[PDB]
């Protein structure tokens, strides 16, 4: 493994583990390894979470992006799924999301994705680590014409908001929803997507604070979303994460509905509509034994691989299926998204509940 | 409708944006459907006046992104994405915003308000046809033909 | 020049002579210097010219200064005099501008606009030199609490425009002018400013594309704006510098109006009207020796300060005088703005032409 | 007057805070016992619902709506071409332009409780119903706007 980049990229404590100077080195090194195989000046996009230290590392990476000639038409508030969808529909060469996801605000996490739609492969991170760990300095510096100029893609987030609404393939009206961004990135897309869908709006922790991302609200503390959904009479409750990597569900009974129940519900709904797979949906071994037992009773074929979302993505790409999700909440619904997409997973679940009519109380039967 | 105030206000706002080089690409609908493409963006449903139009189309501002689509004697749009064109004769010197204004010439049935953000030249492509770089009196005649 | 400071900040070529990492270092250690001399969180400003490679240095310094604690609100694409006026007006504790003026596109400026309102004080430069000279970077690196978010100040064009309309001192309407933007500081606010006097506007080079700054238009070869004055038939000229500080113009006949000639015209319009209450105005010996003869014939006493506006402003602060500068056209009305401002000089010349009765064909003949 | 306007109060507070960090000094209204319409009949009003983008782009300076103040009724602000009547006293602090003094005048004459962002005084202060407060916390502004919205 790389010394800083690892499984989910590089995740270290801000101004402690990975220096911002090392980030201004890393963006340029990633550019000098990004322009290796494309033609012309390749393009990329960038997004980040709502953390206060998230803006510093993202600004440092954008500063390093103008060192090797990486033109950026980026934003600053989107999910990792948003950057993945923008990379897939934009034909660019790279995409990076700056967020530490479920951890506290004391660390930030920078990871570069793969332009095909999945994460970046082993060769990209290996060459970037080779460039960073090299003692000398060989990165070219474009002074004359050839250096790019940064641009704001603030209108570009509307594409990520519409594509999820397009991938919904049905209005989310009727089912009175209570969304839970919880100081994440869903204050930019989920509120607009639900309001356009004639749904109900009641968001807890929807205002970013800078040091409140994934702090006492969200995927690592789902108490407040369930409490507010029960108190406001929500017929359905959904919650997101800081980087929106995972997804958690708030039931009408005030209990906790987890990713295993979410995967069982999505698998049954796709079995009804005949779009699960050939016969086999991927599965992480960290799911509950009752979940896999109910899956085996349901009859859909289950495959277990190495623990980790990267292994889940590799199994999805190798096994030719169209679904994969671990019980934490990262659900690769590749029939409508390029990579892990909590918002698309919630949209598919709400459409499943609308089309099938199965109750929010009984949705966790399997 | 006898829009002797509405068209005059839109013309005054367009000339004010053109001389001072305010960059935008606005529109007012016609006798066909224009609400489905307009519902996407932010909503104001603002009362129509030239000064408020100059305010909304001010550069580097909060509502400075996206088109301005108007219905009736008022305006209701903010940053709603219009359908782009597919005709081959698109001018490269015409902007991508001007390309979007050319988008409506075959998927809508109206005109637009196109102001170049690079040179300030006038542009319009309506009812399939077009009219570009018209003077203030000439664009006034264009709007009188629109009425 | 100190340990790492130039003449008016940091002057050099981006990613060729200066280093972008050194720019982030001069942001961070400079933020430490600014923090070690003022109680409370220091609030600063940032600005940059429209140079092609310019945005990389400004982004790197904005990222570097973002760590030290002083939350540097940034306002890109604005004049240096506009940035100084905004810093001294809104209540800033510091500021930054980036412009190289007469230099070609191969280099970009870096200027730390001090908290006084004039150019940066000696103590600030010495402290920044000390904190970039020592080996260890012992600044307090805040992890989450104390980090400074980057609040964009895109309304910075509006305030700098508002300083022009107050300095109009009456309408400049009716007259016909020519304003060559020169793809520089005039590309953002000066066109709207000269339009804001409601006169006939004929612009040259107002469509900057980054690499067109100070190329075949402006204060490097003023024959083009004069040819445009002859063809367009406007009355007076205006050709801004790189940072909207210097000023020069061509008449309705097409000749060259000197900076000392513009100084003599503004001085005659002042000493006639009694506005220059310190009537012995300052002067530079960098102009022609006959300019002082013209001043002595005009009945206005003149002193001699060294070449450049630094000692000129120093003598202006010493003996409490209002007008005095070099031959480049910095008609620095210290009772109307902060420092050298080509837009303010053009406004003063338009006021002189409006109130003096005689047009510009007779003012320069003194 | 609905829950949409109740959330629009929070949106207007967010816009005023983003103006306070950027010194976009302007004055707004919320009627509190009599109509501002007699003073709000000066210009071309809008009556568009109070949205964050519309106000945040309208109340910027050096533009077609910089002068005057914002006047409101219901869930909407009637554009910006009409300010309230200014003050008449001079025993209070003279440390502001037209904005804080004129809003305190609206407190003195009208029954208003007007939010008026300060450029001449930097922060945000509230003059309300014949009284005032200066440079209060963000939570204070949010609570006051929710209570008297
Ligand atoms: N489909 C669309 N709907 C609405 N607005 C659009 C659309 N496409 C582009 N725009 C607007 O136009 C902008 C991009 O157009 P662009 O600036 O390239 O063109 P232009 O201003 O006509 O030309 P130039 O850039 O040469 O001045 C976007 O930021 C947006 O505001």
């Amino acid at each position: 493994m790389g010394k800083y980049f690892g499984t989910d990229g590089v995740r270290g404590e801000a101004n402690v583990e990975l220096t911002p100077e090392m980030a201004f080195k890393l963006g340029r090194f990633g550019g000098y390894v990004l322009s290796q195989h494309e033609l012309g000046t390749p393009k990329v996009y960038v997004g980040r979470d709502t953390r206060i230290s998230g803006q510093m590392l993202a600004s440092s990476l954008i500063s390093g992006l103008l060192s090797v000639g990486i033109e950026v038409y980026d934003l600053g508030v989107i999910a990792t799924p948003g950057v993945a969808y923008l990379v897939k529909k934009d034909g660019a060469s790279a995409g990076v999301m700056i967020s530490a996801s479920h951890n506290p605000a004391l660390d930030n996490g920078i990871k570069f994705f793969g332009g095909d739609g999945y994460k970046l492969e082993d060769e990209k991170e290996l060459e970037i680590e080779a460039l960073i760990d090299a003692e000398e300095d060989t990165l070219p510096r474009p002074s004359a014409q050839g250096l790019g100029m940064l641009h704001d893609y603030i209108e570009g987030v509307r594409k990520y908001q519409a594509f999820l609404k397009t991938t919904a393939e049905g209005n989310f009206e009727g089912y009175k929803v209570v969304l839970d961004t919880a100081n994440g990135a869903a204050y930019t897309s989920a509120r607009a997507v639900f309001a356009d869908l004639e749904a109900n709006l009641t968001v807890i922790g929807e205002n970013p604070d800078g040091l409140n991302i994934n702090v006492k609200v969200g995927s690592t503390h789902p108490e407040a979303m369930a409490k507010k959904v029960v108190e406001t009479g929500s017929d359905l409750g959904l919650a997101f994460d800081g980087d929106a990597d995972r997804l958690i569900a708030v039931d009408e009974n005030g209990e906790i509905v987890d990713g295993d129940k979410i995967m069982f519900i999505v698998g049954k709904y796709l079995l009804g509509q005949g779009k699960l797979a050939q016969d086999t949906l991927v599965t992480t071994v960290m799911s509950n034994l009752g979940f896999h037992l109910a899956l085996e009773e349901a009859g859909i074929n289950s495959v277990i691989t190495a623990v980790g979302d990267r292994y889940v993505v590799e199994e999805m790409k190798k096994n030719n299926y169209n679904f994969g999700g671990e019980q934490s909440g990262h659900m690769i619904f590749l029939d409508y998204n390029t990579t892990g997409d909590g918002q698309l997973s919630a949209i598919q679940l709400l459409k499943v509940m609308r089309e099938t009519g199965k109750s929010l109380s009984e949705l966790a039967s399997e | 409708g006898s829009l002797d105030g509405h068209i005059s206000a839109y013309e005054k706002s367009f000339a004010y944006m053109s001389e001072r080089k305010i960059g935008a690409l606005i529109a007012i609908e016609r006798g066909q459907n224009l609400n489905e493409f307009v519902s996407t963006g932010i909503r104001l449903d603002a009362d129509i006046t030239s000064e408020l139009l100059i305010n909304i189309f001010i550069p580097n501002t909060p509502l400075h992104d996206g088109a301005v689509i108007v219905q009736g004697n008022k305006i209701a749009v903010t940053s709603a994405y219009l359908p782009l064109t597919e005709k081959s004769g698109i001018s490269k010197q015409f902007g991508t915003r001007h390309r979007a204004a050319i988008g409506l010439s075959e998927v809508s049935d109206a005109l637009i308000l196109v102001v170049s953000e690079e040179t300030g030249g006038i542009s319009v492509a309506h009812n399939g046809e077009f009219f570009a770089d018209i003077s203030k009196e000439k664009f006034h005649d264009i709007l009188v033909a629109i009425l």
